[PDB]
DNA sequence: ATCAATATCCACCTGCAGATACTACCAAAAGTGTATTTGGAAACTGCTCCATCAAAAGGCATGTTCAGCTGGATTCCAGCTGAACATGCCTTTTGATGGAGCAGTTTCCAAATACACTTTTGGTAGTATCTGCAGGTGGATATTGAT
DNA sequence: ATCAATATCCACCTGCAGATACTACCAAAAGTGTATTTGGAAACTGCTCCATCAAAAGGCATGTTCAGCTGGAATCCAGCTGAACATGCCTTTTGATGGAGCAGTTTCCAAATACACTTTTGGTAGTATCTGCAGGTGGATATTGAT
C-alpha cells in the first residue's frame, strides 16, 4: 500500500468537502498521483531545511518554511 | 420494498456534513507512512516531530479540497456533474502546476 | 523605565519589540523612531478586525470561545481579509458551506 | 532557573489584550491563538519586506513611517489599507505629542 | 466563381503568422491614451517615460496572450472551438484572479 | 497656451482586430462576439492594478513622472516579473 | 590579481560581494559567498546563451535577439520552470496549435 | 562630462565574455543584453533572499557559501541545481587553494 | 394526495481537556542618560527627455454582405457509479519504556570586520567607421478548394 | 485526379539602424596589508519527545449487488461568426520646440547609532481550581421517497 493507503473513501470525503457530488472511478488514482507530487515538492524542500540545520529530525518549522516558499503559507504551527 | 435513498441524495448529505466540519479526512497512520516513505528518497534515517507530520496533513488536505473545488468547476463547465481526470488535469494546467 | 513606547503611542502591541524585530530583520541599515509605532498600530488594528469578525462568528455558532473554524469563517466571509489571506491556509479551518446550484435536487 | 528557558516569544499576550477590548466575554483556544500569532508574524514580514524594497529602490538606508505607510498601501486591499493608514498616522501623532 | 478560403482556414494562417512574430499587436497611441486615462483617474498631472508605457504594453500583451491560451483550453474542454466569456471567467477563477 | 484635452472612452482603442490578433498569438481559432467587451474589461482591471502600484512607487519617491522602473517594480510585486526594461 | 581569476571566473567576485553587503541580506557576508554566487550566475548565463545561440543559428541569424532567449527558455523544461513567472519582452510565444483546431 | 552622470553598472561585459566562450561567432542585440542583465539581477536577488531567510531561520548572522548552496538547491530545478552546485563548489575550492 | 422510514433538530446533562488563576524567579529586553556620527532634506541648477505641434501618407480599421458550419437543442440508451449490506482487517488509542537527538553551555580560533593606502577598472563621453539583417523585388513552388 | 487562384518560399539585394572600434578620462571600485574582534564549530550531555511495542476494541474499509440516471453519441437547423470587399481616417513617422522636472552637488543639523547604566517585564515553571462544550440521551418533527 502506502500511497494505496490513501483510500477511495478518504479521497471521496475530500472531494465532498470540495463540494463534489459525483466521482469518476478513475479519479482515485489521478488523485493519488497528484498528492504524491504535492508531498514530493513540499517534503524535498523541508528536508533541505533539515539538512541545512544539520538535524536528523524534520521539524514543523522545516515544513512551514517549505510551504511558505511553495506559495502555500500555513498558519497554526509556528510555535 | 426496503428503504433506499436516490443516487445523489446521500452524496449531497455528505457534502453538507463535510463542509460543516474541520476534522482531517485521511487516516492519520497511512498518511504518516506515505510521508516517511517519500522523505526516505531524499534522506535516509529521518525522524519527524509529530507537529511536522500534521502540518503536512493540514496543508495536503487543504490543497486537495481546493483542487476538488476547481475540478468540480471544470466538470460543470463541460455540462457534467461527474469529476473526471481531465477536469483535474485542466485545473492544474491553468493553475500553472503543469504549465 | 518611565513610560513604555506603546502606552505613549496608545497601543497594546509592543512598540519596543516591533523596533528590535525590524533591526534584527536586516530590512535596512537604519530604522526611524515612528516606523515601529506606525507598524505596531497597523498590526494591532488588523488583529482587532479579525478578532472582531471571528468573535461574531463564535456568537452565530452559539459559542464564547474563538476556535480556528471561526477565524476561517471570519476571513473567508470578508472580501478584503480573504484577499489579504488569499494564499494562506488556516489549519483546522475547513471551508464555507457551498454547493453549486446545478448539483441541487431536480 | 535559566537553562532550557531559551525564550520563545509570541504576540499571544498582546492578541489577548486586544480580544478583550473588542469582545470582553469571548475567549480563544490555543490553536486559534497560534493561528493569530502566525497572522501577526506573516503580516509583519510582508509589510517590512515591502518597506525594505521601497527604501532600497529609492537608495535610502532608513525605514521610516513613510516606508511603512507606502508598504501598507501596496499590500492591504482598499478599505483595510485606508483604516490601517488612519491607525498608523494616529499612533505616530499621539507618540510625538507625548512627553 | 471568385476564390474563397473556407471558414477557419485564414484563422489558422493568422495563428501561424502571429505565433512566429514578436511585434506588439495593440496600436501604440491608443494603448498610450488608455494608460494615461487610467493613471489620471488615480492621480492628476502625472507624466510617463516612454519606456514606462512600453513596459505596460509588453506586460499587458503577454498577460492577454497567455489568458487566451487558458481560455482556449477551457473552450476545448467544453468541446467547442469558439472561446466565450465563460471560458475567460473559468480561466480567471482557477488562476485565483476571481475567486 | 496649455492643452490636455479630456481623456475618455479610450478602452475602445482596444479594437476588435487588435483583440483577434492577441487571441491568434494565444492559439485561438474562433471567437464569440461578446469576447471583445469581456477582454476590454479584463485589460482595464489588469492595467488599473499595475498602474495603481506603479503610481504608488512614483509618489513615494516624490516624482511626477512614472518611470519604467516604477512599472517594473509594480509588475514584480504582482508576480508578473518583466525582463527588458531595467533593474 | 582579481578574486575572479583566483576563483577561475569570468563574473565579478568583488561586485557580487559588494552587492551582497549593499542589499542587507545578513549582518555578515563570508568570503566564499560571492565566489559561489558569481559561479552560479555565470553558469546559468552560459546555459541560456548556449541555448539562445542555437536558436539564433536555427533561425539563420548570428545576432541573439529576445526571440532567441524566449525560444531557448521555453523549449527547455528547467529554464521554463525557473522563469515560469517571468515575461521576456519582445519574445512572443512558441508555435503551438491545439490538435482539435486543425482541419481534416 | 556633463555634471558627470552617476555610473550605471551592468553585467553586460561579463555576459559578453561568456557569450564568446560558448558561441565565438555569435553576437547579442542590446535589447537581448537587457533581458540578460535583468536575468542575472533577478536570479541574484532570489538566491540572496533565500540565503538571507535561511540564515535568519537558523539564527546565523553570516551568509556563507553554505547558505548560497542550499538557496541554490531550494531555487533551481533538478539538473540546473546539480550543475550550479558543482560549479560554485569548484570555484570556492579553487579560490581558497590560492595563497 | 397518503404515510412510512430515516435523518435531523433542540433541550438538557455531565465529564473533562484545556483553559485560568496564583506565586516565584530571572535573563533578557526595554527605557533612560550622554557623547558622537551622519542620512538625506534644502537650496540651487545643469541638462535630459516629455509633451506638444506639424505635416504627410498609407496601413489598417470600420462596416457591410454573404453563407458555411458551429453550437445548442433534442433524444436516446448502455453502462458506470451511488446506495446499501455483509464481513473482517487494520487504525486507533493508550499507557508505558529505552534512547536519539535537539537544545543549552562553555570554549576558543579561523575568519570576519575596521581601516588606511594604493592601484586597477568599468563606465561614460566624444568621435568615427563597419555590418547583420529588414524589407523590397520577382519569380518558382506549395496549399487550398472547386469540380 | 485536374486545374487555377493564391499563399508561400527563397534567392537576391541594398539602405541604414544599430553594433562596433579608438581615444581619453576618472571616480568609484577593488586589491593589499595589518590590527582588533567575534561568530559559530566543536565537544560534552541533560531532558524532551520521538519510535516502538502491546492489545483490545470496533470503526471503517473492502467486496458485491443492483439499478437509476448520467454521459456521450447521433441528428438537426438556425443564425452567429469568418471571409472578402470597399472606403477612407487616424496611427505612424519624421522633425522641431520650449520647458518641466529629474538628478548632480554642496551645505548642514534633526535624528540615528553607539554605550552605559537601572529598571522592568514577558516568559518559564510549579501548583491548584475552574469551565465551555463535546458527546450522549430523549423525544419532536422534517425530509425523502414510496404509493
Ligand atoms: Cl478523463
Ligand atoms: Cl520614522
Ligand atoms: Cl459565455
Ligand atoms: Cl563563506
Ligand atoms: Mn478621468
Ligand atoms: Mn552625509
Ligand atoms: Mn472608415
Ligand atoms: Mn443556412
Ligand atoms: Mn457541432
Ligand atoms: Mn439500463
Ligand atoms: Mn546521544
Ligand atoms: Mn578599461
Ligand atoms: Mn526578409
Ligand atoms: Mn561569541
Ligand atoms: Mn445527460
Ligand atoms: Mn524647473
Ligand atoms: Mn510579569
Ligand atoms: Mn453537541
Ligand atoms: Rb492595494
Ligand atoms: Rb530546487
Ligand atoms: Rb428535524
Ligand atoms: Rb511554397
Ligand atoms: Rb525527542
Amino acid at each position: 500500500d502506502n500511497i494505496q493507503g490513501i483510500t477511495k473513501p478518504a479521497i471521496r470525503r475530500l472531494a465532498r468537502r470540495g463540494g463534489v457530488k459525483r466521482i469518476s472511478g478513475l479519479i482515485y488514482e489521478e488523485t493519488r498521483g497528484v498528492l504524491k507530487v504535492f508531498l514530493e515538492n513540499v517534503i524535498r524542500d523541508a528536508v533541505t531545511y533539515t539538512e541545512h540545520a544539520k538535524r536528523k529530525t524534520v521539524t514543523a518549522m522545516d515544513v512551514v518554511y517549505a510551504l511558505k516558499r511553495q506559495g502555500r503559507t500555513l498558519y497554526g504551527f509556528g510555535g | 420494498k426496503p428503504h433506499r435513498y436516490r443516487p445523489g441524495t446521500v452524496a449531497l448529505r455528505e457534502i453538507r456534513r463535510y463542509q460543516k466540519s474541520t476534522e482531517l479526512l485521511i487516516r492519520k497512520l497511512p498518511f504518516q507512512r506515505l510521508v516517511r516513505e517519500i522523505a526516505q528518497d531524499f534522506k535516509t534515517d529521518l525522524r519527524f516531530q509529530s507537529s511536522a507530520v500534521m502540518a503536512l496533513q493540514e496543508a495536503s488536505e487543504a490543497y486537495l479540497v481546493a483542487l476538488f473545488e476547481d475540478t468540480n468547476l471544470c466538470a460543470i463547465h463541460a455540462k457534467r456533474v461527474t469529476i473526471m481526470p481531465k477536469d483535474i488535469q485542466l485545473a492544474r494546467r491553468i493553475r500553472g502546476e503543469r504549465a | 523605565k518611565a513610560k513604555t513606547r506603546s502606552s505613549r503611542a496608545g497601543l497594546q502591541f509592543p512598540v519596543g519589540r516591533v523596533h528590535r524585530l525590524l533591526r534584527k530583520g536586516n530590512y535596512a541599515e537604519r530604522v526611524g523612531a515612528g516606523a515601529p509605532v506606525y507598524l505596531a498600530a497597523v498590526l494591532e488594528y488588523l488583529t482587532a478586525e479579525i478578532l472582531e469578525l471571528a468573535g461574531n462568528a463564535a456568537r452565530d455558532n452559539k459559542k464564547t470561545r474563538i476556535i480556528p473554524r471561526h477565524l476561517q469563517l471570519a476571513v473567508r466571509n470578508d472580501e478584503e481579509l480573504n484577499k489579504l489571506l488569499g494564499r494562506v491556509t488556516i489549519a483546522q479551518g475547513g471551508v464555507l458551506p457551498n454547493i453549486q446550484s446545478v448539483l441541487l435536487p431536480k | 532557573k535559566k537553562r532550557r528557558k531559551t525564550r520563545k516569544e509570541s504576540y499571544a499576550i498582546y492578541v489577548y489584550k486586544v480580544l478583550k477590548q473588542v469582545h470582553p466575554d469571548t475567549g480563544i483556544s490555543s490553536k486559534a491563538m497560534s493561528i493569530m500569532n502566525s497572522f501577526v508574524n506573516d503580516v509583519f514580514e510582508r509589510i517590512a519586506g515591502e518597506a525594505s524594497r521601497l527604501a532600497h529602490y529609492n537608495k535610502r538606508s532608513t525605514i521610516t513611517s513613510r516606508e511603512i505607510q507606502t508598504a501598507v498601501r501596496l499590500l492591504l486591499p482598499g478599505e483595510l489599507a485606508k483604516h490601517a493608514v488612519s491607525e498608523g498616522t494616529k499612533a505616530v501623532t499621539k507618540y510625538t505629542s507625548a512627553k
